[PDB]
RNA sequence: UUAUCCAUUUAUAGGGAUGAAUU
RNA sequence: GAGAACUUUGAAGACUGAAGUGGAGAAGGGUUUCUUGUCAACUGUGAUUGAACAAGAGUUAGCCGCUCCUAAGGGAUAGCUGAAAAGUGUUUAAAGGGGUCCCCGUCUCAAAAGGGAAACAGGUUGAUAUUCCUGUGCCAAUAGUAUUAUGAGUUAGAUGGUAACAUAUAUAUAAAUGAACUCCUUUACAUAGGCUUUACACUCGGGGUGCGUUUUCUUUGCACUUUACCUUUAUAACAAACCUUGGAAUCAAUUUACUUGGAGAAGAGGUUCGUUGAACUCAAUUCAAAAAUUUGUUUUGUAGCAAUAGUAAUUCGUAAUUAUCCGAAGUGGUAAGGACUAUCCUUGAAAAAAGGAGGGAACGGCUUUGUGCUUUGCUACUCUUAAUACUUGUAUGAGCGUACCAACAACCGCAUCAGGUCUCCAAGGUUAACAGCCUCUGGUUAAAUAGAAAAAAGUAGGUAAGGGAAGUCGGCAAAAUAGAUCCGUAACUUCGGGAAAAGGAUUGGCUCUGAGGACAUUAAUGUUAACUCAGAACUGAAACGGACAAGGGGAAUCCGACUGUUUAAUUAAAACAUAGCAUUGUGAAAAGCCACAACUGGUAUUAACACAAUGUGAUUUCUGCCCAGUGCUUUG
RNA sequence: UCUGAUGGAGGAUCGAGUUGAUACUGACGUGCAAAUCGUUCAUUUCAAUCACGUUUAGGGGCGAAAGACUAAUCGAAAAG
């Protein structure tokens, strides 16, 4: 037939992120001498909204140790921290809401956010609105620690990664149902152009494998193997099962 | 026009058969409320300034 | 357009110059002539 | 234009060599009023006089080295 | 009445091109474009407008006299309430450091 | 008087949308729009400003929080943190 | 650990016990 | 003019009816612009006209824009692929600025609607005007030295106020040390809602001018009676913020609306910003009261720019004189500003450039010892504006656009085609009204033709006795009220509505009654303003939302939950989409989906309340059984 | 709990304008026109409308999806 809408998506023509009003990549303060050998405390001068994500962003002030003057950074805000609160990063810092600590210090059963799956990437995991993670227990010899991610998997990360004590704010955003189409349109304004969905089965029989016929039915098994080519992966991709879940 | 407006001031064409705007269209109930509230509140201000009435009764009214 | 570039104005002058008819006394010894409305210069 | 009231200021600005021309108006108010105007590279300074006597004395007190103009 | 027309070559009513009509000694209604309004200087702490200083545009602020740009008390780009707060905070936290140091021994 | 029996704040939506989705939504905006107490001043004057930021009118000191609840069970882990 | 690959910053300290702070 | 229904002038009747064939502009057109001649062809009819033909003429900017900065972005530099054309654009980069070794750093282009240094009024010609003239300003820059002069500071940097802060008035408020290094601010931002202030517009009564009807009445009906930018323009007034004192519950002040308060309310006294740009005795002044310079009484002035300009009249050589250009108000029709409230799973851009601050590096002048430093001998000197002069290459102000049209025949539609084409201005009456309809300012009386007779037929309408859907596939076209006030309003229902349900009553003219405000005097007397409602008689061919403007309702079933979108030129739906429901894959750079010839890239400035692919389509109650078939997947 | 106010939310209602094309299967259909004219109709605080600039180039783009549109040409454009 022709190229499918599931194929044109990755070409980069109109699916580029609307980066015009984004206030800054969410990144945590990176390594230095002080972080690895003690506490360093800054303050949060302001907290703002980011049009793309849900969780707000904290504009954090810091002072360097080699050049006179300040630096600014944007952190993924966690719940219940206020403007003016002093935020401490490093190893020897006291564990409290909003602070930054290496994974080899806090006890088990403490909620956490902004993990770092490989040390130095300055913040990579658990950043969505209203989400958290929990450490299950450190290694007996150190150097390792397992954490239970929100999806429900136990991942092992070194002890020299960093994380934030507390929970990412803006929790339960999914509770309120969208009523009007306008809310959905406004929401998808500032992320992508993946909306509206448009059912595949009502497509013309040439721009989607699902379409065609006189009763708008799929006509062949919807599940498709993981080894399929680019234009074939369109259904329930290599489904392990179907139907309602049973725990 | 001037003769008709003089008759208008004398009140000769207020007929319902002549009105063609709604009750709220011909005069704003909101604006009439503003006028009423403003005149009575100014009266209360003059009352307190002359000290004819005490503050405790003033606030109640 | 009330706003024009220098080369465009000069080219319009050139075209108006071209629009001039053949002198009389030369004929004693044209066909490429446009009209302001019939043919558009396009430039 | 910049109206000036104090009279010693005007007598000072008259002596300034950068000034060229003076302007004398006469007009009927209700008698005659005058507005002594003075032209200089920066501005044009005017003065109102309800006193014909003061106008008469000041117009001749002004130095002769500058040119005089009357619009009417 | 009369009828008017734009004159400053930009015939749209964008918020940099608003109009205040006036009449002339010639007896005609002309058009003038009033300069766009500008914001006000604000304290760095409370983000609140501070007094003592004019609120012109860039060029007008440059042209303004030095007597219309600052309040003469230490900071001057900080509201008086905030500067007082900073001053006594500055003294007292230093003294707390001193007393903690002396009680350290 | 009491203009409506039970619809309340969701009467703005008119007759559209089902009751199982209007009674459901009404559970949350009632305690969203209502102002909340501020710890820093004790004045119940904290409103919402965006999806996750609350502001006290008196303090002019804003605090992050949940989508619509200033505090939530997922955010009452501060007790576990603070027992140390 | 050198090949190689990945990540990071201005490639800024060898390892253990709501104010500024530059000559 | 030989020629005139369609050239020109006058009379008359009309139209366009401020959403205009009116003014300006943009893109586009490119001399169609103006003048003098002009009829070979064209201007579908005539033609003396012309957007035709011929000959000349016409676009004046330090201030109107471009040029400047930056956006979604483009192009290119280093590297990397590719044989190359090319594709990538910091992915191992020794890659331009400043200070004085240190710090900073891809380049460039992209807006005639964003940000943006600087202008106004009158006059001016055949064709241009914020460009020319006259008059009055403003903006930017101004190299080195030497002279004067203006002002401050000192024997290396001011003051007053307890405070918010204020202070330099020289022609010109220019000068209140200040480096390296830094932190801010401005530039700089959504929508909705009402309130308030000012300006303009409109309207009203008086005064003065001129006009006009005047069988008949008419203190008459119409026009003019004006004042730009600039002077941190001065002040006054107001919305808010702040300061001082003051110290509250019998809670208090307050908005149309809620807002605020021991984190200090009210009262009282002040400070500022912003709105406006002469408000207010504002200015000096004539007169009285305070002392080695303050408060009360008056004159003048359109606060200056200002009348010398316009405008309207009147004389007079035919260029001048003449008198007026002022006591007051109401409407809300726009615009702008202000203070607020509400909404967002939407939070509503940046640099150019400028400002402020923390900080405290360097420090008079003349002469002199010695190796910029210590020194010895005297004290008037340090910074800034203005002008002048001399040396430096000539030491103020670059270039481009500027006529015309904006469709009515100057644009595209094969064309002088009823089509399409982007913004501002926006009068009176009637009225809810920027609707319709009529009129004033301006414009036109022209549309590829005119006179006559009026049949058939067509076509845009009217009207029809009695019947009232009997026609027809089908009440398709039309007819019925429709405005406003008042009365009343069911089944069902998600309790929000249905609902203007259904269904009724009133509706004109003239003459009256009542109610609805602000302002000042020692509870009482006066001054003065809207049209808004409620009622009343009297009257008419019983008619009065008199035209203009404006729902036909009801009983049901099927489909789709709704608002929305779509087959430009045969199908607007029951089709799609949407909110909701549910599934699957995915723990990150050794992952998912996808693009790419390879390098590489988007999702991603991303992280399971996220990304990608799906079917069903509010809500209610449900969502029964089969893993044999084919798929998909799990362990070896 | 019931009554009277103020208040002004709504992908709320009517409706000129803008945007479109429901019906008359009206006119013209050798037309004003290679899609127009009259009456009627739809929409108007938001999934809105327009303008300029800007990106996506053919076995491709783009599509609230009809085999639509991509210069009157589209079940594979146009020039050679």
């Amino acid at each position: 037939g022709r190229v499918i809408r599931g194929q044109r998506k990755g070409r980069g023509s109109i699916f580029k992120s609307h980066n015009h009003h984004r206030k800054g990549a969410a990144k945590l303060r990176h390594l230095d001498y002080c972080e690895k050998k003690g506490y360093i405390k800054g303050l949060v001068k302001d907290i703002i909204h980011d049009p793309g994500r849900g969780a707000p962003l904290a504009k954090v002030i810091f002072k360097r140790t080699e050049k006179y003057g300040k630096k600014e950074e944007l952190i993924i805000a966690s719940e219940g921290m206020f403007t003016g609160q002093y935020i401490s990063c490093g190893t020897k810092a006291p564990l409290s809401v909003g602070n930054i600590l290496p994974i080899g210090k806090m006890p088990e059963g403490t909620l956490i956010c902004n993990l770092e799956h490989r040390t130095g990437n300055r913040g990579t995991l658990v950043k969505a609105s209203g989400c958290y993670a929990t450490v299950v227990g450190q290694s007996e010899d150190g150097k390792k620690t397992k954490v239970r991610l929100p999806s429900g998997a136990k991942k092992t990360i070194d002890a020299k990664a960093r994380a934030m004590v507390g929970v990412v704010g803006a929790g339960g955003r999914i509770d309120k149902p969208i009523l009007k189409a306008g809310v959905a349109h406004h929401k998808y304004r500032v992320k992508r152009n993946c909306w509206p969905k448009v059912r595949g089965v009502a497509m013309n029989p040439v721009e989607h494998p699902h379409g065609g016929g006189n009763h708008q039915h799929i006509g062949h098994p919807s599940t498709v193997s993981r080894s399929a080519p680019a234009g074939q992966k369109v259904g329930l991709i290599a489904a392990r099962r179907t139907g309602l879940l049973r725990g | 026009v001037r003769l008709y407006k003089l008759a208008k001031r004398k009140g000769r064409h207020m007929g319902i058969g002549k009105r063609k705007g709604t009750k709220n269209a011909r005069t704003n109930q909101k604006t009439l409320w503003i006028k009423r509230q403003r005149v009575l509140r100014r009266l209360l201000k003059r009352l307190r300034d002359s000290k004819k009435v005490d503050r405790h009764l003033y606030h109640s009214f | 357009g009330s706003i024009k570039r220098f080369r465009l104005k000069q080219r319009l002058g050139k075209c108006r110059r071209q629009n001039r008819p053949v002198p009389h006394w030369y004929r004693l010894k044209n066909t490429k002539r446009r009209h302001w409305r019939r043919t558009k210069l396009g430039l | 234009p910049k109206q000036i009231t104090d009279i010693r200021k005007f007598l000072k600005i008259s002596r300034k060599p950068d000034t060229t021309a003076v302007i004398i108006m006469k007009k009927k108010s209700k008698t005659v009023i005058t507005k002594l105007k003075l032209r200089t590279k920066k501005y044009l300074y005017t003065m109102v006089f309800a006193d014909r006597k003061k106008a008469e004395r000041i117009e001749n007190s002004l130095l002769p080295s500058l040119k005089r103009i009357y619009y009417p | 009445a009369q009828r008017v027309h734009y004159r400053r070559h930009n015939h749209y009513n964008t918020k940099s091109n608003k109009v205040r009509p006036v009449r002339t000694p010639g007896g005609k209604l002309t058009i003038h474009v009033v300069k766009k309004k500008a914001g006000k200087p604000k304290c760095a702490d409370c983000k609140t407008a501070i007094q003592g200083v004019k609120a012109l545009r860039p060029a007008d602020n440059y042209r303004a006299r030095r007597k219309n740009r600052t309040v003469a008390r230490a900071y001057g780009s900080i509201c008086a309430r905030c500067i007082r707060e900073r001053i006594m905070r500055a003294f007292l936290f230093e003294e707390q450091k001193c007393v903690r140091q002396v009680l350290k021994e | 008087s009491r203009r409506t029996k039970k619809v309340g704040l969701t009467g703005k939506y008119g007759t559209r949308y089902g009751s199982s989705l209007r009674k459901q939504i009404k559970k949350i905006e009632l305690m969203q729009h209502a102002k909340y107490l501020c710890t820093f001043c004790g004045k119940t004057a904290t409103k919402r400003t965006c999806v996750g930021i609350w502001k006290c009118k008196k303090c002019k000191r804003k605090v992050c929080g949940g989508a619509w609840s200033l505090t939530t069970p997922a955010a009452v882990a501060k007790s576990t943190i603070i027992r140390l």
